[PDB]
């Protein structure tokens, strides 16, 4: 009969999101359950909260939530049913909310969609929708803390909203649902596919790390394709579309993982533009050689953001970005992942092409929307990716006769120079062409430290020629020392490209021996990689980066090692 | 006193030379001899014309001619205190660096 | 209702505002205590008041308190009240208000959100709104009669409002409640945290230091996270839920310091993005050496202010303006900060990219704006740094088809040339880069004295060295007349670095320590700087000019002075 009383929504359904729900249960529940806390500490408590979050992320779904896991009163209001209504009768339904629920108490309102209500005051065309703005605005100023009524809203972006309701006494506390990471998208599948028969060999795990861009919605939407796809796999030339369906092939359906991989195939994630704000997977491990770096790195970042302390008794300002310089392709991103991710600090990275998109466009102020993503992500490693690039553009070593100054450099000076110390935000940057980078960034408080990342030798190519074969099954036969001694002149770009030719071969081996062994038998030769392959690989090795290219950087750092001539400096005593 | 490039009785350590003597040049001691080029400066209207002496085969590495130095010299023995004359030296740098190129290991033609 | 009662606002409870208020009390309370006075000098009292300020200033605070304070008469209007009235009832509404003050006693009539029912005529379609500003202007002209009614208004910002509204007899005087300072925010959290248990470890003094571009509302919002985290941080391990608290952990709950340091961490401010006008806290004693320069700025911008009997027997206009030149680095942006300390005047600071985003953007109109702010704030001083960054972007010295001119080094010409006497607004350029600077800027009557800021000799880098490390601790062994002696040619800046560096090693080697021994006790070695760090520091040197930009400098410097010839 009516059995939905068992399909309800509770705080174990919403999955991904374990901080907001902490933050929601502190400033909607504890406010109105003890009011007697905040009296003796003599706080106000909030008188309205917002909810951000793109489309299809879970903001009704912790409506219902509250709703039937509070106890205290819940009124819903839609966005759009109150406005469907007859002018003057939706001021009626709102002031009759208003007034029903403060009669009870606590009386927690939530508002669907105001974003339908009260809009941009300038978008109001229309003269209704300012009375309807208006009257809110009235209603939500006459809360004088009166039987502790709390009122939420949800949006799908903050600048829809009329300026005016975000101001002190209304929603000014705003919570910032966001993109799920991997362990939320997994929490999801499993609180999804609680229900249906899976098969044995589903992991689960797997299909939360290939998806990317999905969210809550889009999770929902493929498990719903995959039991799609298993029910026309086979049960297609058994269900006859008449009378019903036989119970044995009916309760006896179980989903593959071919499915689920058929149905992530057939996959459109809603988010793929946008910007990935996470904790990076890469470790020190990743990395060959350059050990000196990861000291320096540690001490630039970690140090002032464990020992306050030691800052504050020696009075000295901690630096607030670096400038890695050196030959393409050795590791100048391989490093911020790392130092990101050892100090449990969220990475945000933009690449050249972002850049230059906004020198094109004429639309640098979208640096200003960049520094306010990094702000609400505290801490935070901001790392910008080739710097040179907009140079480079301009002629580069004969330009257009234009200085070394430019559009989106200027706006990401001004950004950087008015930011708080107290949040933790450092700022990397990248180039690979020092020479024509704007002498403005090297000025102190700025990206004035400056680091540079040379060609690996003999033993870091060793490492990592180790560290990216942890994939391909080589046979414990070939020795990689021998290859690192012929290689001299090589990136990591090099070592990667040969590893792969040596794979791609391996796999094209295997794929004829089997098709002309199963040819053979109508009427594993090769489980692992083996010396020949590498050899023949070797063929196709090129270098990268010329001999004549290296003079520029080696010369640079010798001059600017030679700039410091006072190593000989002795106190009397 | 040594004049210039001469067979001093100091022994020449890998010098293609094959006297088996270093060569005296500007003060200093060398192995090999440099090459020379053409160099042309026109800032600020006045035009000069210079030569460049460049030492790139050497055994220690403290003596090979390093080019930011050579040019900022050619820039101040000429231009002396010009405002903003690092244009010049951007330039110049990028035009030796670009001239120097050593595509084959045969272009060495060390000047007598 | 017994706490609402004895909870009213007043007086006491506005924080940082003191001129603002005395304003206020000024232009209310006298032309109603004693209407008689005003009649005895002839003065006509004011007719309407206008409260500027960005969002969570107190505007409507004052509102409160001042309706405790003048017990004659008060009716208050809400700008959204109004509006969300039926039409033609709203209409109807602001008459009575406007017959009910009129009836009683001096009144007061406050307008809470004007920009609400009153903004730009044009930028709004409508009928109904139209009428209600003609209504407002109608009442606001007939009550012309003198009944001692005095109407005030707020609002978020002045340029939102029909200017028929700011005419005389109609909103003709302002008021101006800004940013509060460092005191003033200091003055807010003793305000707030009035009835709110602490501990003895937390002093307000850093916060109101630290907390720099706040207002008054993120103050309470910052005081209330602090109690929030307070909370959580300690009693969240004994009250779960559906129970009720006992008075033992009630009464014994108190906030500490790291509570405020979390509090300040987790928040933004809201006006960031804003134009600092303060009074700088920087002296004659952070500076080494450059005395000459000292008493040169000292009879330029003090002179004029305190002796004006003296310009005016002798009839010499006081100089505008000055540009300061050298290499780059010597502390031509201190000396602007501590001549605008000494005279304790207010200062306004304008960098090289705000200058190259106006002429990007094509927004030079934005220039008109900047002085008039330091027009409402005078005295005070303008710094603007960088005025060779236009030119140098543009390709610099014969670098294209240009002659030293553009469009925002115009717009600061246009607007410099019209200012008053009257008010003290000195203005202070700094470049490095003389060679290529406007010559209409140096033009007289706009910026006619030029100082030349030299690199530091030996007793200046004394001074320097000295002044840079009176904030850390250092061991009495130092020598700094030996470094002071040995380096010779180093910048402002280079000593600093040097500095900074030796304080660097010694946190590093501070921390190793403590490391290393903190391994032992499952089985202060560094209290000053000592002076094997600075022997190890000064290894990392360098040079910031060479000597071939001394020989620039001084190429320039000998130029003009063999120019000047008299004697
Ligand atoms: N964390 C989650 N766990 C499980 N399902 C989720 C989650 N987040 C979203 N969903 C799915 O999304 C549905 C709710 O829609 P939602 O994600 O709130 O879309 P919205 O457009 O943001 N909501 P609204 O604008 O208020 O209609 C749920 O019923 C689930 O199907
Ligand atoms: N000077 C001050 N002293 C003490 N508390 C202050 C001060 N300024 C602001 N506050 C606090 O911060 C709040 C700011 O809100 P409010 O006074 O409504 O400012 P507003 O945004 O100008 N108001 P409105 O007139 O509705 O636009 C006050 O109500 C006080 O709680
Ligand atoms: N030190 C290193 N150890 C291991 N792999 C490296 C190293 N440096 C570069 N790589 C390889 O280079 C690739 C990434 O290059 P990247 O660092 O992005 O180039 P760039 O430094 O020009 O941005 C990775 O696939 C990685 O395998
Ligand atoms: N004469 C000086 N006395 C003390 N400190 C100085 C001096 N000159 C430079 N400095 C130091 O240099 C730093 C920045 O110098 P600044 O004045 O900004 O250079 P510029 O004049 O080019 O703007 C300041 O923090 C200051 O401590």
């Amino acid at each position: 009969d009516e059995e939905e009383s068992l399909n309800e929504v509770g705080y174990d359904d919403i999955g991904g999101c374990r901080k907001q729900l902490a933050q929601i249960k502190e400033m909607v529940e504890l406010p109105l359950r003890h009011p007697a806390l905040f009296k003796a500490i003599g706080v106000k408590p909030p008188r309205g909260i917002l909810l951000y979050g793109p489309p299809g992320t879970g903001k009704t779904l912790i409506a219902r939530a509250v709703a039937n896991e509070t106890g205290a009163f819940f009124f819903l209001i839609n966005g759009p049913e109150i406005m469907s209504k007859l002018a003057g009768e939706s001021e009626s339904n709102l002031r009759k909310a208003f007034e029903e629920a403060e009669k009870n108490a606590p009386a927690i309102i939530f508002i669907d969609e105001l974003d339908a209500i009260a809009p941009k005051r300038e978008k109001t065309h229309g003269e209704v929708e300012r009375r309807i703005v208006s009257q809110l605005l009235t209603l939500m100023d006459g809360l004088k803390q009166r039987a502790h009524v709390i009122v939420m809203a949800a949006t799908n972006r903050p600048n829809s909203i009329d300026p005016a309701l975000r101001r002190f006494g209304r929603f000014d506390r705003e919570v910032d649902i966001g993109i799920p990471d991997a362990t939320g998208r997994l929490e999801i599948l499993q609180i999804h596919t609680k229900n249906m028969k899976l098969a044995d060999d589903v992991d689960l795990e797997q299909v939360a790390n290939e998806t990317h861009g999905h969210v809550g919605a889009d999770l929902a939407a493929l498990c719903s394709e995959a039991a799609l796809q298993a029910i026309r796999k086979k049960m297609d030339l058994i269900d006859l579309e008449d009378e019903t369906i036989d119970a044995e092939v009916m309760n006896s359906l179980a989903v593959t993982m071919d499915d689920f991989r058929w149905a992530l195939s057939q996959s459109n994630p809603s988010a793929l533009r946008e910007t990935v704000v996470e904790v990076p997977q890469v470790t020190w491990e990743d990395i060959g050689g350059l050990e000196d770096v990861k000291r320096e790195l540690q001490e630039l970042v970690q140090y002032p953001v464990e020992h306050p302390d030691k800052f504050l008794k020696f009075g000295m300002t901690p630096s607030k970005g670096v400038l890695f310089y050196g030959p393409p392709g050795c590791g100048k991103t391989l490093l911020a992942k790392a130092i990101a991710n050892e100090c449990q600090a969220n990475f945000i990275s933009i690449k050249g092409p972002e850049l230059l998109t906004m020198w094109f466009g004429e639309s640098e102020a979208n640096v200003r929307e960049i520094f306010d993503k990094a702000r609400q992500a505290a801490p935070c490693v901001l790392f910008f990716d080739e710097l040179d690039s907009i140079a480079k553009a301009r002629g580069g070593n004969i330009g257009d006769g234009g200085g070394a100054a430019d559009r989106v450099i200027n706006q990401i000076l001004t950004e950087m120079d008015g930011m708080s110390t107290k949040k933790n935000v450092f700022i990397i940057g990248a180039t690979n062409r020092p020479d024509i980078i704007d002498p403005a960034i090297l000025r102190p408080g700025r990206l004035d430290q400056l680091i540079y990342i040379p060609l690996p030798d003999e033993k870091s190519r060793v490492a990592i020629l180790k560290a990216n074969l942890r994939k391909s099954p080589v046979a414990k036969d070939v020795d990689l020392e021998f290859l690192a001694k012929m290689t001299n002149g090589f990136s990591g770009a090099d070592l990667t490209e040969i590893c792969q030719r040596a794979c791609k071969l391996a796999i094209r081996e295997s794929i004829e021996s089997e098709i002309r062994r199963e040819r053979e038998r109508q009427t594993d030769p090769v489980p692992e990689i083996r010396r020949d392959h590498f050899e023949e690989a070797m063929r196709f090795a090129r270098r990268s980066v010329s001999d004549n290219d290296i003079r520029k950087y080696e010369m640079f750092a010798q001059t600017l090692q030679q700039s410091r001539g006072f190593g000989s400096f002795r106190f009397p005593s | 006193v040594y004049l210039d490039g001469d067979r001093t009785n100091s022994r020449s350590t890998g010098g293609k030379c094959g006297c088996g003597f270093k060569h005296f040049w500007d003060g200093k001691e060398y192995d090999n001899l440099p090459e020379a080029f053409p160099i042309t400066l026109e800032w600020g209207g006045r035009v000069v014309r210079e030569t460049v002496y460049w030492f790139q085969y050497e055994s220690d590495s403290s003596l090979n001619s390093n080019v930011y130095d050579v040019a900022m010299k050619l820039v101040t023995k000429h231009f002396p205190g010009e405002f903003g004359s690092e244009i010049l030296v951007q330039k110049v740098v990028h035009t030796i660096l670009h001239q120097t190129a050593k595509k084959n290991p045969d272009d060495y033609t060390p000047v007598n």
